[PDB]
């Protein structure tokens, strides 16, 4: 019941290409018509782009080379929310998608001073998997981990001993494969005097798709 | 001595005077005469002559013979003067003593 | 759209980034993986509330600059610039910035595929590298001898909250019908902190 200024964004998901999505993003706290809404996304791993803009108050708009043609951005402001129509998606505009506030009357000049939380949208052809566990066996500090192969979409964490195991944990960020699927690792640094005195079992999680599995690890015998 | 307040569209305005005195508004515009004041976007920041005389009329009479006065500087009390152009509300004033 | 550019820095040290995106509409932004991004400078050189008084903007010409006093633990993040250029937004690429720490060898370990997978039809060999630093390393995989490349795909971790180090796998995948034609697998590791490079290898049916 107390107010507070919040953006909430909505209509993030996986898309096929050429196929189209709607984000939206709700403001509370203040009016979009004294404020400038624009998007802003962001690749894993790469920059920011802003992609488009629309100030209420004018309704004037602008949008990136990028997405020009494809994406139409528009508020609505008896619902003091945003719009970005996107259509005709391509891979490349697979990203978390951020929008942003200017608010006119405090100096800003075009600083963004609240953002949403960020959708993710996935353009791509492929079609949700489980993913496929497999054991990354000690050879004889000795080291152990297993093989999350071939999953769709993303994201999934992975914990071992059901969260037990955290020191010396490393998750190895997910790459993209040339099938389309995503492939991760997670590897421990245990000693080497504990072969099987330690149980070693890798718990995975993968929202969604529902999938749970957990696979133990042990030296591998001739 | 004249006091002198500002405040961007939406944002409200509050006149006040020490203890029991009575506020004697001097001048009032709710509109455009600057454009580096109450950041905006460059073109919604462009008339500078965009006026509203009506304003020291509405003003005196939602804020003369008080203490305190409160206005929010938007569509609840003033119109639209210069349509397209961010507008902001300065009023100068000043606190005399009652009859 | 680039990824970050990168600097080494020290807890202490003193950062001046400049913004090469294109109005005195500069503002700074701090990201943190995972989570949004948060205005530290807007219009050049105010302060935004609440954040620490180190941060500090300036502007001499076309040259708009992010300064940080003192660098502070939680100071180390990605840093963008923003500049309103007429009806278009411009951030910049960005500066991750990364403690710098003493060279520390990796640990090398290579995975033989799992005897499970082969049956699915394909065979993933991979190749652990732990706790190195710096990050700049080099895997090069060789099966029979011959080197490879375009077959493997590497990640590196985010630096470790207290080694302040990095980790990598790097993953070799081939058919099964290859990888029953060939015998000795190893991963070869370039790293400033190793004399020389290190070689992992093991014997396609000795386990």
């Amino acid at each position: 019941e107390i107010s507070e200024v919040q953006l909430v964004e909505s209509g993030g998901g996986l898309v096929q290409p050429g196929g189209s999505l709607r984000l939206s993003c709700a403001a509370s706290g203040f009016n979009i018509y004294y404020s400038s809404i624009h998007w802003v996304r962001q690749a894993p791993g790469k920059g920011l782009e802003w992609v488009a803009y629309i100030s209420p108050y004018s309704g004037s708009t602008s949008y990136a080379d990028s997405v020009k043609g494809r994406f139409t951005i528009s508020a609505d402001t008896s619902k003091n929310t945003a719009y970005l129509q996107m259509n005709s998606l391509r891979a490349e505009d697979t990203a978390v998608y951020y929008c942003a506030r200017y608010k006119y009357g405090q100096g800003h000049m075009g600083a963004f001073d609240y953002w949403g939380q960020g959708t993710l949208v996935t353009v791509s052809s492929a079609s949700t998997k489980g993913p496929s566990v497999f054991p990354l066996a000690p050879s004889s500090t000795a080291a152990l981990g297993c093989l999350v192969k071939d999953y769709f979409p993303e994201p999934v964490t992975v914990s071992w001993n059901s969260g037990a195991l955290t020191s010396g944990v490393h998750t190895f960020p997910a790459v993209l494969q040339s099938s389309g699927l995503y492939s991760l690792s997670s590897v421990v640094t245990v000693p080497s005097s504990s072969l099987g005195t330690q149980t070693y079992i890798c718990n995975v999680n993968h929202k969604p798709s529902n999938t749970k599995v957990d696979k133990k690890v042990e030296p591998k015998s001739c | 001595v004249v006091r002198r307040e500002l405040s961007c569209e939406s944002y409200p305005i509050e006149l006040r005077c020490p203890g029991t005195d009575v506020i004697m508004i001097e001048s009032a515009n709710y509109g455009r005469t600057d454009d580096k004041i109450c950041d905006s976007d460059p073109a919604q920041m462009e008339n500078i002559r965009c006026y509203l005389p009506d304003a020291y009329k509405i003003m005196s009479q939602r804020c003369n013979n008080r203490t305190q006065c409160a206005v929010v500087a938007g569509p609840d009390v003033f119109p639209d003067p210069c349509p397209g152009t961010y507008k902001y509300l300065e009023v100068q004033y000043e606190c005399v003593p009652y009859h | 759209t680039q990824s970050p550019s990168s600097l080494s820095a020290s807890v202490g040290d003193r950062v001046t980034i400049t913004c090469r995106a294109s109005s005195s509409a500069v503002a700074w932004y701090q990201q943190k993986p995972g989570k949004a991004p948060k205005l530290l400078i807007y219009s050049a050189s105010s302060l935004y509330s609440g954040v620490p008084s180190r941060f500090s903007g300036s502007r001499s010409g076309t040259d708009f600059t992010l300064t940080i006093s003192s660098l502070q633990p939680e100071d180390f993040a990605t840093y963008y610039c923003q500049q309103s250029n007429t009806e278009l937004v411009t951030f910049g690429q960005g500066t991750k910035v990364e403690i710098k720490r003493t060279v520390a060898a990796p640990s090398v370990f290579i995975f033989p595929p799992s005897d499970s997978q082969l049956k699915s039809g394909t065979a993933s060999v991979v190749c652990l590298l732990n706790n190195f630093y710096p990050r700049e390393a080099k895997v090069q995989w060789k099966v029979d001898n011959a080197l490879q490349s375009g077959n493997s795909q590497e990640s590196v971790t985010e630096q470790d909250s207290k080694d302040s180090t990095y980790s990598l796998s790097s993953t070799l995948t081939l058919s099964k019908a290859d990888y029953e034609k060939h015998k000795v697998y190893a991963c070869e590791v370039t790293h400033q902190g190793l004399s020389s490079p290190v070689t992992k290898s093991f014997n396609r049916g000795e386990c």
